[PDB]
């Protein structure tokens, strides 16, 4: 039991992995898997970043 | 200044020089005006150029450079990453304004230098058929024409 945020007592830990090319990933669960629908399919970019921006 | 022509021995510079940097003024029977030493000018916008040149190309561009993120345990990495951007930025605010200050003295000290290779040159020329007058003025002793005067200019009149 823990203090409610967002109306919520219940967690949610957000994990993640990077998948090689060719590369398989296997999802083994019994409970509380919250499994994908969609991934992302990279391409490296220079140039980039991430800003803070009120402009 | 440093050679002491600039506010030195010539106590103002001439509105009606605007053609160049260096320059003479006629005095002449012929009337007044104002003719350039296109020589002095162009050495010194050479010397001037090459510097601009050089202050501004020997900075190579800055490339995408953005904040990095930190959670509640990576204080450390955090302070770590400050100390490194305050510590290149209080470097290279150093660097360019050690570099303004030095560089625009020696850019009055070198135009105060082509001001005496000038008056210099003109005095090793007019020798006794010239004297001294109006710190910068010489008093022709034989008098001569506009074509005498620009004979001066031009780096002839090797006249005693």
């Amino acid at each position: 039991e823990r203090p409610k945020v967002r109306d919520q007592a219940g967690r949610m830990n957000y994990y993640w992995t990077l998948l090689k090319p060719g590369d398989t990933i296997i999802f083994e669960a019994n409970g509380n898997l919250i499994a994908p629908m969609y991934a992302f399919a990279l391409r490296r970019g220079f140039g980039s970043g991430i800003i803070t921006s009120n402009a | 200044g440093l050679f002491g022509a600039i506010a030195g021995f010539i106590e103002g510079g001439w509105t009606g020089m605007i053609d160049g940097w260096y320059g003479y003024h006629h005095q002449n029977e012929q009337g007044s005006g104002y003719a350039a030493d296109q020589k002095s000018t162009q050495n010194a916008i050479n010397g001037i150029t090459n510097k601009v040149n050089s202050v501004i190309e020997k900075m190579n561009i800055q490339f995408t450079a953005v904040g990095k993120e930190f959670n509640k345990l990576e204080k450390r990495m955090e302070n770590l990453n400050n100390k490194v951007d305050d510590g290149f930025l209080d470097i290279w605010t150093y660097n360019a304004e050690l570099l303004v200050l030095l560089e625009n003295e020696r850019t009055l000290d070198f135009h105060d230098s082509n001001v005496k290779n000038l008056y210099e040159k003109v005095k090793s020329q007019l020798k006794n058929n010239a004297k001294e007058i109006g710190n910068g003025c010489f008093e022709f002793y034989h008098k001569c024409d506009n074509e005498c005067m620009e004979s001066v200019r031009n780096g002839t009149y090797d006249y005693p």
